[PDB]
C-alpha cells in the first residue's frame, strides 16, 4: 500500500495587534505525529504520537528551527498577499499551505505535494512533474516568477524526493504496530421503526482505520440511493473512524436490503444482511 | 521532518 | 473572501448504553474563516472539561475540528453541541440523538 506524509500549515492575520495566529500539524497517512501552535506555552514542536516520542532532543530542537521559521514565513506572506489584494489593514486574512510525498508499496517515492492558498481559495501549488507552478490568478503570477527565478522547484523536489521519503520511511518502521496496520471495521445494523409500515435500517462501520471506505445500500442485488442518507467519515478520538448509512424500507421487507462494506482492512468486502 | 526553508511568496 | 458554514456532527465514541462511560464528540467542518466556537452541553450547562483536536484542514481548504469529553449517557440527561462561526447569525446547537 502507498504511505502519505503531510504538514499542513495555518496563520491567521490578527492585525489588532501582534503576530498572526500560527498552527502547524505533521500526519502520516490520517495520523497526526506532532503539532506546532504559536499560542502554546512552550514555543516548541511537540509529539502527538507515541511512536515520535522515539526521537531524541535533536529532532526537538531541529524541528522547531524549522517550524518556527515557517511561522515567519507565513507572517511576512500574509503582509504581501494583502499589498497584492489591495485589503484594509484592519482585517483578519488567512495563509493555508500543506506539502509532503507519497512512498508506493515498494517504499520508493511516489508523489510529492506543494499547495498554497490565500482565504480559503487555491492560490499556487506545485505541479505533479515537481517542476513548475500554477498559479490561480495575476497575484499568483507574481510569486510564480519569483520562485521560478529563485529555483524554489527544484530545492522542493530534493527535498520531496529525498529527506521527506527517508524520514517518511523512517516513520513507519518506527510506528510500524500502528501506522501499517490496517483496522477492518466493525460492522453493525440497526433497525428503527418510524411508523407501523415503514422502518429505518442504519448500517455503522465504526473504529477503523485509514478513514477510507465505502458503504452502500442495495435493493436486491442493485445499489439503491433513494431514500437513504449517509454521514460523512467522522473522528472516534481514538485514532479510529466512523460512518454509516441509512435506509427507510417498508416494515416486513428488511430481507430485500442489504449493507456492502469496503475497505483496505478487508480482504473481500462485507455483505450485511438483516433487520 | 519539515523542509529546512521555504521561501517568501 | 470566502466564507463556509460548518457542518457539524454529534456523537459518541463509542456504542452508547445508559449508565455506561463514555465520549461525547463534536465533529466540525466544512468551515471558513478557522475562528470558531464549541462547546458541549449537559442539560444546556456547559461542560467545562473540554478538549479538542489540533486545527487542520481538507483539500478543499475547509476546516476541521473534534471537540470532546468524557460523559455518561442517562436516561433524563440531553447532551448537546453549541456551535457559532462568523457565518452563523446566532449559535447553532445540535443535539445528541444516540442513533446517530
Amino acid at each position: 500500500g502507498s504511505h502519505s506524509m503531510r504538514y499542513f500549515f495555518t496563520s491567521v492575520s490578527r492585525p489588532g495587534r501582534g503576530e498572526p495566529r500560527f498552527i502547524a500539524v505533521g500526519y502520516v497517512d490520517d495520523t497526526q505525529f506532532v503539532r506546532f501552535d504559536s499560542d502554546a506555552a512552550s514555543q516548541r514542536m511537540e509529539p502527538r504520537a507515541p511512536w515520535i516520542e522515539q526521537e531524541g532532543p535533536e529532532y526537538w530542537d531541529g524541528e522547531t528551527r524549522k517550524v518556527k521559521a515557517h511561522s515567519q514565513t507565513h507572517r511576512v506572506d500574509l503582509g504581501t498577499l494583502r499589498g497584492y489584494y489591495n485589503q484594509s489593514e484592519a482585517g483578519s486574512h488567512t495563509v493555508q499551505r500543506m506539502y509532503g510525498c507519497d512512498v508506493g508499496s515498494d517504499w520508493r517515492f511516489l508523489r510529492g505535494y506543494h499547495q498554497y492558498a490565500y482565504d480559503g481559495k487555491d492560490y499556487i501549488a506545485l505541479k505533479e512533474d515537481l517542476r513548475s507552478w500554477t498559479a490561480a490568478d495575476m497575484a499568483a503570477q507574481t510569486t510564480k516568477h519569483k520562485w521560478e527565478a529563485a529555483h524554489v522547484a527544484e530545492q522542493l523536489r530534493a527535498y520531496l524526493e529525498g529527506t521527506c521519503v527517508e524520514w517518511l520511511r523512517r516513520y513507519l518502521e518506527n510506528g510500524k504496530e500502528t501506522l501499517q496496520r490496517t483496522d477492518a471495521p466493525k460492522t453493525h445494523m440497526t433497525h428503527h421503526a418510524v411508523s407501523d409500515h415503514e422502518a429505518t435500517l442504519r448500517c455503522w462501520a465504526l473504529s477503523f482505520y485509514p478513514a477510507e471506505i465505502t458503504l452502500t445500500w442495495q435493493r436486491d442485488g442493485e445499489d439503491q440511493t433513494q431514500d437513504t442518507e449517509l454521514v460523512e467519515t467522522r473522528p472516534a478520538g481514538d485514532g479510529t473512524f466512523q460512518k454509516w448509512v441509512a435506509v427507510v424500507v417498508p416494515s416486513g421487507q428488511e430481507q430485500r436490503y442489504t449493507c456492502h462494506v469496503q475497505h483496505e482492512g478487508l480482504p473481500k468486502p462485507l455483505t450485511l444482511r438483516w433487520e | 521532518v519539515l523542509h529546512d526553508d521555504l521561501l517568501e511568496a | 473572501m470566502i466564507q463556509r458554514t460548518p457542518k457539524i456532527q454529534v456523537y459518541s465514541r463509542h456504542p452508547a448504553e445508559n449508565g455506561k462511560s463514555n465520549f461525547l464528540n463534536c465533529y466540525v467542518s466544512g468551515f471558513h474563516p478557522s475562528d470558531i466556537e464549541v462547546d458541549l452541553l449537559k442539560n444546556g450547562e456547559r461542560i467545562e472539561k473540554v478538549e479538542h483536536s489540533d486545527l487542520s484542514f481538507s483539500k478543499d481548504w475547509s476546516f476541521y475540528l473534534l471537540y470532546y469529553t468524557e460523559f455518561t449517557p442517562t436516561e433524563k440527561d440531553e447532551y448537546a453541541c453549541r456551535v457559532n462561526h462568523v457565518t452563523l447569525s446566532q449559535p447553532k446547537i445540535v443535539k445528541w440523538d444516540r442513533d446517530m
